[PDB]
RNA sequence: UUGAAUAUAAAGAAUUAUUAUUAUAAAUAUUAUUUUAAAAAUAUAAAAAUAUUGUUAAUAAAAUUAUCAAGUUUCAAAAG
């Protein structure tokens, strides 16, 4: 029920959906490198108690 | 919740008040009470008379978006348009009733 | 804080003070016993308590009668906000004989705007039951159709609706 | 209600039988323990219209009536809808609280008399009217030879001259013997069913028809 | 424990129908129609409170005096039955 | 009530839900406005201010009756301030006028009192459950 | 999906001996929540106790109006004020029940005709 | 307009008190017209003056069951149909 | 509306927060935002025999209760 496993499973149905076009097998296909890449990080204002703010 | 996954749905809408289907204007005809008025009894008084009230922002309807036309607060919620005849007739004091000269 | 002179009628509840006194409600029923019991408490309201000083001078007596209320037409004509140099009565009239008419001060009109919004409220409740006296009134009338159609169906299908046993456990009129 | 369980044997009250309830015999050895005598949660009796419409038509006939010999009258009506002495008393509590009947100890005696209260007295007079209005329809004599009982019209009118109080005396036992023959060949069997109103008060809806056995 | 336009009844209320408690709609037998009842007083509880006897709240000194009139002096009618069938 | 003393309620000063099983306390049929005299709706409504002055009997089978709009002082014609009225010869008079005083206009609401409807404001007082010596309860 | 609470499917035992749920199917929930549940086609020839299926549509009758179709439209504004992800705007929430879905059922009460 | 008088609310409550005085002596009773106790000091009876744009929560009530309302006086618009209807009251007596 | 003109839903605490903004008016809408399989502390206390201040700087002005929630008394010091 994790989120990380549902995000990658969104790829492993799209990637192999594109892999089968490249000729790549649908069956014998492996995951060689599955790496996370630090990406965009918004800055949200948070309002802590007693007049202190700390940016989420 | 017969959902198996709760959400903005499968939250059983009225797990009580099983006596549904009230024909107000039909029933209002038996009481002889101005069908337009009776139906107003059964929605928050903000929605019909000229009263101070709190509206949700989606309820307000958005400007013409690239995805959707200008959806005015009325054409999506017809039975919430305030009826200012029914307001004035009931709630405000007419010049007539105090005309002295 | 929204000076009381702004409200159409001075406010009903009047908050005060008193760090060492915590109670919202003004103690009425004490402001009432005084005033009803003691005549002097409330200023005479000039007219009804003038008209002496004008009978005594012109008649040589105490009036010794109930003074008319509703000050005579023509009295307090220069005054503008009488409301105190009177009871809360209206400014009496011109010095005329035309039928009495309320000089529609901003105050009188507001009272009209209450006695219409009192009739408004008592009317939105009076008929929220009048239709609640149909919904539940007709829901029962319909529910008894249900127990009738259930009453008819539960005889041909023979479901006694009284447990797994036969009526021989009922006829004992025990628990069993 | 069975013969020997709550009640002594032979007390098979000859009134409206309940439907489907098999009357079975219990050996004359039976007795509860000193505590089971008391648990014994009975079955609740109908006290609705049809008994309260039927009881009052009795107490409208016998306007002042000693309570003791009251039950010996409801047995006599062809339309007895009352299962046993217990059902009568519970209806008699109902009709008491309704304001219909009003018990008064018959001062000259030590027995109470179900007096139809003057408050709702003019209601039962109309109420006994409709049933009689709707009862004389059924009889096969009312309509076949109406003149057989046209002999009764004059008599009873001139009967009320000399012996009206003594006429019906014999008429009272006469029907008491002729309603029993009926009550051997047909009874009003009461089939009931529970039901729960919107306020969660489980109660029974009833109805009554006449079972033909011969 | 509930009355009427002119009459009375009695009923123990659950948790589920706490809404209908103050003023119910019911068949008023001193009439033939449903009529609004009120809540003239309490007559106990619908279940046990923890660690308490069967009559935890107790009906009342009041609803007892209503009972002692209904069942009470039935001496007008131990005739036609007492408790038997 | 009977409630000898030191047994009545203390903080709110009165018990909620006066039980009245002894006498049913219903609105009568021969009922009429004290001030106006027009017949009053039987019980389907709270348009009437039913003041049962404890056990009254004299004003009606039960206590005085007034439609909410007939609840004004008859003599001065304004509201009955603080709701204490003075039944002058079968027409409720304002206590101050009925007392001889003359200040004859209030501030807040002139021609309609602040009263509650259908005894709901009068059930702070009068006839709680043990009216009289009901010792039937403990006796055999 | 809203938390790792497990979901068991508690169902009463044998329904083939029932009278109300004789041959119903529960592989999927009713389409609009006021619509009666899909039936096993092998036993499509089943009718119900009337007091059960005449009081149901008494209840299901309130969602077939437009005042609920306004409370439906409206609720989708609440869930957005309370922001709940993936809630369509109340401008494209065309009703659950409709006139095209009226014609079948009044003509599905051919029993009382 | 030809002769239809612009009747202020005060009037349509002065024409009610006149009409209620007519109906009374049309019922045969004594027509206690309100404004014949009205003198130079106001109500001669020493009563609180009844001011005419009368509140709807203080409607003049006579315990004799006389009905006068807006439906009544609206046709009495022009000058002529009052000088004949309420002739007997608006006209003073010179005998 | 039969008035010329004029204008009618939404705050403040930094927020969609503690939060009935009480100017008014009454009085049964079956008005509708609160995750979840445990024991420690802790916030907290239903329940329950004895004991009654030995605890402590010092018990007793210290939530609610249908078992209906209230200690009495004396002395000394102490004005409004
Ligand atoms: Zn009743
Ligand atoms: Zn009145
Ligand atoms: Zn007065």
């Amino acid at each position: 029920p994790r989120k990380g496993h549902m995000a990658v499973f969104r790829a492993l149905e799209v990637a192999q959906q594109g892999a089968e076009g490249k000729g790549l097998d649908k069956e014998h296909l492996r995951i060689a490198y599955i790496t996370c890449m630090p990406g965009p990080t918004d800055k949200q204002v948070d309002i802590r108690s007693r007049g202190y703010y700390a940016w989420k | 919740y017969n959902s198996f996954e709760r959400g903005w749905k499968d939250k059983t809408v009225h797990p009580l008040d099983r006596r549904g289907r009230f024909n107000l204007d039909e029933a209002a005809a038996e009481l002889q009470l101005d069908e337009a008025y009776v139906a107003s009894l059964y929605k928050p008084l903000h929605y019909t008379y000229s009263m101070k009230g709190q509206r949700y922002p989606a309820e307000q309807g958005r400007t013409s978006r690239p995805g959707s036309l200008a959806a005015s607060r009325d054409r999506m919620f017809p039975l919430y348009r305030r009826n200012y005849k029914l307001n004035r007739e009931l709630r405000v004091l007419d010049h007539r009733r105090i005309s002295t000269d | 804080r929204k000076a009381l002179q702004s409200y159409p009628v001075p406010p009903r509840a009047r908050n005060y003070e008193r760090r060492w006194s915590s109670s919202r409600t003004n103690p009425y029923n004490r402001m009432f016993w005084r005033t009803v019991l003691n005549e002097d408490f409330a200023r005479p309201s000039f007219w009804v308590s003038d008209f002496r000083h004008k009978y005594l001078a012109k008649h040589g007596m105490d009036y010794q009668g109930r003074v008319p209320a509703s000050p005579a037409p023509g009295m307090y004509q220069g005054f503008s906000d009488v409301h105190k140099i009177l009871a809360n009565h209206p400014k009496p009239q011109r010095e005329s004989r035309h039928l009495p008419v309320m000089p529609m001060t901003p105050r009188v009109v507001f009272e009209h705007a209450q006695e219409k919004r009192i009739d408004y409220a008592k009317k939105m409740h009076r008929d929220r039951r009048l239709v609640e006296q149909l919904r539940t009134h007709e829901f029962w009338g319909w529910y008894m159709k249900l127990q009738r159609v259930r009453g008819r169906w539960c005889k041909e299908h023979g479901v006694s609706s009284r447990g797994v046993y036969g009526p021989a456990v009922d006829a004992a009129e025990l628990w069993g | 209600f069975q013969a020997g369980v709550h009640t002594p044997h032979g007390s098979r009250y000859n009134a409206a039988r309940m439907k489907n309830w098999p009357v079975q015999e219990v050996p004359q050895n039976f007795n509860f323990t000193n505590e089971q005598r008391f648990k014994a949660k009975a079955v609740p009796r109908d006290t609705g219209k049809i008994p309260r419409d039927f009881l009052l038509s009795v107490l409208y006939r016998n306007q002042p009536c000693e309570v003791a010999s009251l039950w010996e009258h409801c047995l006599h009506d062809p339309q007895i809808v009352l299962d046993s002495k217990r059902h009568l008393r519970e209806v008699l509590q109902q009709a008491r609280a309704e304001g219909f009947v009003s018990f008064e100890k018959d001062a000259v005696t030590d027995r109470w008399v179900c007096h139809l209260t003057r408050e709702r007295f003019e209601e039962v007079r109309a109420l006994v009217g409709a049933r009689a209005e709707a009862q004389d329809l059924y009889s096969g004599l009312r309509g076949a030879s109406a003149t057989e009982t046209s002999a009764y019209s004059e008599s009873f009118r001139e009967m009320n001259e000399d012996t009206k109080r003594e006429h019906f005396r014999l008429l009272s036992e006469q029907v008491a013997d002729t309603t029993t023959h009926l009550r051997k060949f047909q009874r009003m069997e009461m089939d009931y069913l529970p039901y729960t109103d919107l306020n969660g008060k489980v109660n029974f809806m009833w109805w009554y028809e006449m079972s033909d056995t011969r | 424990n509930a009355c009427h336009v002119p009459g009375d009844q009695i009923f123990l209320v659950s948790n589920s129908f706490t809404r209908r408690l103050l003023t119910r709609t019911d068949h008023c037998p001193k009439c033939d129609r449903l009529s609004t009842f009120r809540f003239m007083s309490v007559s106990g509880m619908v279940g046990r409170m923890p660690y308490k006897p069967v009559d935890t709240p107790g009906p009342s000194y009041a609803t007892l005096y209503w009972r002692k009139q209904r069942s009470g002096k039935i001496a007008s009618q131990p005739l036609n039955e007492v408790c038997n069938k | 009530t009977a409630v000898p003393h030191e047994e009545a309620r203390s903080r709110p000063h009165f018990p909620a839900y006066t039980e009245d099983v002894d006498q049913p306390m219903v609105v009568p049929d021969g009922v009429c406005c004290f001030n106006c005299d027009k017949p009053i709706d039987g019980d389907d409504i709270n348009s009437y201010v039913w003041v049962p002055s404890g056990n009254a009997r004299v004003p009606t089978t039960q206590g005085y009756f007034f439609h909410v709009k007939c609840f004004k002082c008859w003599n001065c014609k304004y509201r009955i301030i603080h709701n204490q009225f003075y039944s002058k010869d079968s027409r409720a008079w304002c206590l101050s006028c009925a007392l001889g005083r003359d200040i004859r206009v209030p501030t807040r609401r002139w021609h309609t009192s602040y009263v509650n409807t259908h005894r709901t404001g009068s059930r702070l007082t009068g006839q709680f459950f043990p009216r009289h010596r009901h010792q039937m309860e403990f006796l055999f | 999906r809203s938390d790792n609470v497990a979901m068991y499917f508690v169902e009463y035992k044998n329904r083939d001996m029932s009278d109300n749920h004789k041959g119903e199917d529960y592989t999927a929930g009713p389409e609009r929540f006021f619509l009666p549940p899909r039936i096993i086609e092998t036993e499509k020839g089943i009718q119900r106790p009337p007091h059960m299926q005449m009081a149901f549509d008494r209840w299901a009758s309130k969602f077939k109006t437009e005042e609920f179709h306004h409370w439906w439209r409206l609720r989708h504004a609440k869930l957005r004020y309370w922001g709940v992800r993936n809630v369509p705007h109340p401008s494209d929430v065309d009703p659950l029940w409709t006139e095209k879905e009226e014609e079948e059922w009044h003509n599905e009460m051919l029993a009382n005709t | 307009q030809v002769g239809t008088l612009v009747m202020s609310q005060a009037m349509r409550h002065a024409l009610m008190d006149l009409e209620r005085a007519v109906r009374r002596k049309e019922l045969g009773l004594e027509p206690n017209y309100l404004w014949d106790r009205w003198g130079p000091i106001g109500f001669i009876d020493g009563a609180r003056a009844d001011y005419l744009p009368r509140f709807e929560h203080n409607p003049y009530v006579d315990p004799d069951g006389v009905d006068v309302t807006e439906i009544d006086v609206l046709p009495f618009n022009t000058h002529e149909q009052i000088r004949e209807r309420y002739r007997d009251f608006i006209e003073p007596d010179t005998a």
